[PDB]
This record gives C-alpha cells, sequence and structure tokens, in this order.
C-alpha cells in the first residue's frame, strides 16, 4: 500500500534563558527514525531506527547541515513574528513546521505537504498544487508576499517531488523487514459487570502495526457506534499499537452484541463475541 | 532525507 | 490559545503478577509543548523514566510516550502524574490494568 515521510520540526522561544529549544524528528509511515536535539550533546541528526543506521557520513553530514540551517532560520522567525503580532519579549511561543510526501504502492508520488504553524494555529501552508500559499491571518500575509517574491515554493516542489520521494523508497527498501511489515491485532475481550443489570464488554487489538485499525461494536448486527467508547490509539513503546473499544450492555444480553476488528494485517476482518 | 533549501524567512 | 493533555496509563502488555513488562504514560493533545511527566509507585516518584522525542499531530498538539521497566504485583499501585500550564494542580492518573 502506500507509505508517508514527514519532517516535524518544533522550536519554542524561552525568554532570558538563552536561544530557543529546537527538536526535529523524521518518521517513515509510523515509524520514527531520526531526531535532533539543540539542547543535546551532540549538535548531529542523530538515528532513532536500526536501518537508518547504516547511512554514513556524507548523509549525516548533509542531515546536520539542514536542521542546523532550519534551527537558525526559526529561531529568526521567533522574533519576526514576535514583531509581526505585537507580542512582547517576556512570553514564549512556538513555531511548527510540518513538511514530506507520499508515495503509491508502485512508489509514485502522490502528494507533497509543507505546512506552519505559530502558537499551535495555522500560519502558513503550501496548497496541493505546490504553487500557491494559504496565508491564515495577516501576519501570515507578510510571509507570504516575501515567500513569493523569493519563489519559496518552487524549491519546496523540487524537494517534495524529487528527494523526498527518492528517500521514502529507499528507505522502504533498507528498513523493509520492519516497515513494510503488518503485524496484525492480538485481540480479546474483557467483561466487567457495574452493578447488578450493566456490564462492560471490552474489545482489544494489541500488538499491530501499522497504527490504523478500526474498532466496531454492534447489536443484532446493528451499528452501536454511538454507545461505543474508544480510546486513541497508542504506542505499547515497542514499535506497536493498541486501541480498545467499550459498550455498557444489560447483563444477560452480552451473546448479541459483536467486535469486528479490521487490519490491513488480517486475512478477513475479526468478529469477537462474549 | 530532509530538504537542503527550503528554509527561508517569514 | 492552550490545549490540555489527554492522558492514558497502560502497561506494554496485559499485567501478570511477578513477570517483567513496561508501564507507559501516553500524553497528547496538549499546547504548549513544556510538560512534566511522572510515574509514580504507591505516591513515590520512580526514578529513571525514559521518554519520546517530542513531535506533534496534524492539529498542531503535542504527543509524548513515557515509560519505565517494571514488575506489577498485587501490593503496589501506579500513577501517572502529569504536570502542565492547562492544570492548576498536577492531574494524577491511576493505572487500570483493564485499561
Amino acid at each position: 500500500g502506500s507509505h508517508s515521510m514527514r519532517y516535524f520540526y518544533t522550536s519554542v522561544s524561552r525568554p532570558g534563558r538563552g536561544e530557543p529549544r529546537f527538536i526535529a524528528v523524521g518518521y517513515v509511515d509510523d515509524t520514527q527514525f531520526v531526531r535532533f536535539d539543540s539542547d543535546a550533546a551532540s549538535q548531529r541528526m542523530e538515528p532513532r531506527a536500526p536501518w537508518i543506521e547504516q547511512e554514513g557520513p556524507e548523509y549525516w553530514d548533509q542531515e546536520t547541515r539542514n536542521v542546523k540551517a532550519q534551527s537558525q532560520t526559526d529561531r529568526v522567525d521567533l522574533g519576526t513574528l514576535r514583531g509581526y503580532y505585537n507580542q512582547s519579549e517576556d512570553g514564549s511561543h512556538t513555531i511548527q513546521i510540518m513538511y514530506g510526501c507520499d508515495v503509491g504502492p508502485d512508489g509514485r508520488f502522490l502528494r507533497g505537504y509543507r505546512q506552519d504553524a505559530y502558537d499551535g494555529k495555522d500560519y502558513i501552508a503550501l496548497n496541493e498544487d505546490l504553487r500557491s500559499w494559504t496565508a491564515a491571518d495577516m501576519a501570515a500575509q507578510i510571509t507570504k508576499r516575501k515567500w513569493e517574491a523569493a519563489h519559496a515554493a518552487e524549491q519546496q516542489r523540487a524537494y517534495l517531488e524529487g528527494r523526498c520521494v527518492e528517500w521514502l523508497r529507499r528507505y522502504l527498501e533498507n528498513g523493509k523487514e520492519t516497515l513494510q511489515r503488518t503485524d496484525p491485532p492480538k485481540t480479546h475481550m474483557t467483561h466487567h459487570p457495574i452493578s447488578d443489570h450493566e456490564a462492560t464488554l471490552r474489545c482489544w487489538a494489541l500488538g499491530f502495526y501499522p497504527a490504523e485499525i478500526t474498532l466496531t461494536w454492534q447489536r443484532d448486527g446493528e451499528d452501536q457506534t454511538q454507545d461505543t467508547e474508544l480510546v486513541e490509539t497508542r504506542p505499547a513503546g515497542d514499535g506497536t499499537f493498541q486501541k480498545w473499544a467499550a459498550v455498557v450492555v444489560p447483563s444477560g444480553e452480552e451473546q448479541r452484541y459483536t467486535c469486528h476488528v479490521q487490519h490491513e494485517g488480517l486475512p478477513k476482518p475479526l468478529t469477537l463475541r462474549w | 532525507s530532509s530538504c537542503s533549501s527550503c528554509p527561508l524567512s517569514k | 490559545i492552550q490545549r490540555t493533555p489527554k492522558i492514558q496509563v497502560y502497561s506494554r502488555h496485559p499485567a501478570e503478577n511477578g513477570k517483567s513488562n513496561f508501564l507507559n504514560c501516553y500524553v497528547s493533545g496538549f499546547h504548549p509543548s513544556d510538560i512534566e511527566v511522572d510515574l509514580l509507585k504507591n505516591g513515590e516518584r520512580i526514578e529513571k523514566v525514559e521518554h519520546s522525542d517530542l513531535s506533534f499531530s496534524k492539529d498542531w498538539s503535542f504527543y509524548l510516550l513515557y515509560y519505565t521497566e517494571f514488575t506489577p504485583t498485587e501490593k503496589d499501585e501506579y500513577a501517572c502524574r502529569v504536570n502542565h500550564v492547562t492544570l492548576s494542580q498536577p492531574k494524577i492518573v491511576k493505572w487500570d490494568r483493564d485499561m
């Protein structure tokens, strides 16, 4: 199926406490593979997945030049945007940037992305045409004119349609053993009386990869979506994910309810009953 | 791989 | 504009008393990124706790996983204590082995 690669950058001002905190992370699909931390010793882009470890110094040197240049650009931008918004020097603010590309099962480019935030809200974004920008507010309009004059979109598009997809294909091949696996969920049910007349049924999915999954409850074959408590899909810490779904049922009627689990790893959707 | 030319001042 | 964390506390594997495992506290949906996350054993902060590198979702909210190796027992209560600007006092979320 399809795959993604994304870079996420966070810069946070800390007035009177030195230079802003800068953190970079890179992912392929749901697997993190690199990091940079302005506050760490090494001052290099570092590996965080085993399959990237094999890249040589020519890679790590260019990646370090890149993340350093991003961190310096973002540090100056924190000053600029404080100015655009007429904010005092005393408060802490945050720039976030995401960019990356999606590829289809044939490895071909599907979509590219570049979007930036200020204090957790949209600031400026590259449109799907990879040619024009959408500015969230008047500050971002100032940035937009600047970026239109510097032909910023053409540079981003060049990366998104080229290097981004090329290296995504390289990683999918070199980390094939983990990136291209499907680990189907391991499923079970739990059951807890709440009173004499109600009980909880909880349907578990564990140990699955990728993160995308669907868990649904039915009663006599009918969807119970609005009566289902879900938790957000969460990391197990070993590179797999977890989720559960629960319903409250009349004691004695458990057998009318079925849990349905759909995942890429499964030959067939699973059905569970108590 | 990340982008070498993309950063431009806001 | 600030956003308060969602918190889930859970084990990597279903808990079995006496069998080694990992205790996870997963914090997400928050802004700003400055946060403290402590795992407590019978009210006592565990010294050695690691976390994932800071990242964020498409809605720009941050997420982090804090974790530590542990062996559950019937005796021990575990909790996650989350300290964030959106909370006038730290929120303590008890571990439930079936959540």
